[PDB]
């Protein structure tokens, strides 16, 4: 368990509120386009499996397939960037701390930079 | 003819001797290059005529594109990943002329060997030697690099031969 037991977290809190400050994600994001399918695909497998036309019938079951999963698709997506730009920032923090262990190194050129030369023939 | 530079693909002044009959019978080539510029020479011409005139109508041009220089391979720092795909990008640049370089001095050899005829052995020595210069220098360069060659491959070829250089000094002057 890398990040539970990080200092200041509340138990059982989908999104803290040190999350607000994170730009949200657009509406017309790819992965909640993405869920919104896997609704849609969701429905027609319900269609399918009931023995109902799958593209015509149950367009209101179908639309409500499609809403829920971009919903939780949108809560999930704001959680996954929060932990993300956590992880980031945990790591940023501990190489600022610990300059002996994350050393600058001085930049040599490739004209002073030394290589092997393997032949191909 | 203007198309091309004659430093860059040289030919020889060409001397051609007059005829000299001694026959009073008629010369059948003579009377077939009549007609052929009769039938043949005429009509080619008039048509290059009218499409030229046609051409000159509606001149438009085009450019050589110009490249400036980069810094290369050499001064790039390492894993710079910029400074090195400006290097890799230039040194392919490079790459590329010097093949055509080469293609050019084959194409004088050729042309001489096939002008100079039953003499070229001794006629194109001139060309075979710069031939022989520019092939070993490419090959120099660019000789066993592989399919994934790279500017940081010749750089490591080239300092391979410049130590070996080296070495061979120090042991001369030893
Ligand atoms: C009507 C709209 C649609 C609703 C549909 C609901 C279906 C899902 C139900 C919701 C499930 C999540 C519950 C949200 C409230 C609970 C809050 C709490 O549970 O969230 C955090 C925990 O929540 C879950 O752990 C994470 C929720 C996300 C799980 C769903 C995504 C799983 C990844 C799958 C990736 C590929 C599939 C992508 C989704 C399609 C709390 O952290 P913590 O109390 O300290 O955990 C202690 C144990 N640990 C540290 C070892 C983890
Ligand atoms: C009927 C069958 C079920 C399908 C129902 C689909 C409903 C989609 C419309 C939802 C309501 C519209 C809405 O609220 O739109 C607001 C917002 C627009 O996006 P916004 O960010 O405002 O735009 C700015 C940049 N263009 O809207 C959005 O941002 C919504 C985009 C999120 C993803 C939605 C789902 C994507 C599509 C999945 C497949 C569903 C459609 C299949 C159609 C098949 C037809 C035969």
């Amino acid at each position: 368990t890398m990040m539970s037991g990080r200092p200041g977290r509340v138990p059982l809190q989908f999104l803290p509120n040190e999350a607000r400050s994170l730009p949200p994600p657009k509406l017309t994001d790819p992965r909640l386009v993405y869920m919104g399918f896997l609704g849609y695909c969701s429905g027609l497998i319900d269609n399918a499996i009931r023995r109902r036309p799958v593209v015509s019938a149950g367009l209101h079951r179908q639309l409500l397939y499609v809403t829920s999963f971009v919903f939780f698709g949108y809560y999930l997506l704001k959680r996954q960037d929060y932990m993300y730009a956590l992880r980031d920032h945990d790591m940023f923090a501990y190489v600022k701390s610990h300059p002996e262990d994350f050393p600058e190194k001085d930049k040599k050129t490739y004209g002073e930079i030394l290589e092997e030369f393997h032949p191909v023939r | 003819p203007d198309s091309w530079d004659k430093d860059v693909y040289p030919e020889p002044p060409r001397r051609t001797p007059a005829p000299a009959p001694q026959t009073s019978l008629p010369n059948p080539v003579t009377y077939l290059t009549k007609i052929f510029d009769l039938l043949v020479d005429r009509p080619v011409t008039l048509a290059r005529e009218f499409i030229e005139q046609q051409h000159a109508k509606n001149r438009y041009y085009y450019y050589h594109r110009e490249f400036r220089r980069v810094p290369d391979i050499t001064e790039c720092e390492e894993k710079d990943i910029l400074c090195m795909f400006e290097a890799e990008m230039q040194w392919r640049r490079d790459y590329k002329v010097d093949q055509e370089i080469v293609n050019i001095i084959q194409e004088r050899l050729k042309a001489c060997q096939q002008r100079e005829g039953e003499s070229y052995r001794q006629n194109c020595a001139k060309e075979l030697e710069q031939f022989t210069q520019v092939s070993k220098a490419f090959q120099d360069r660019y000789s066993d690099l592989g399919a994934h060659y790279s500017a940081r491959k010749c750089l490591a070829k080239q300092k391979q031969r410049m130590l070996a250089e080296r070495k061979a000094a120090k042991e001369a002057a030893a």
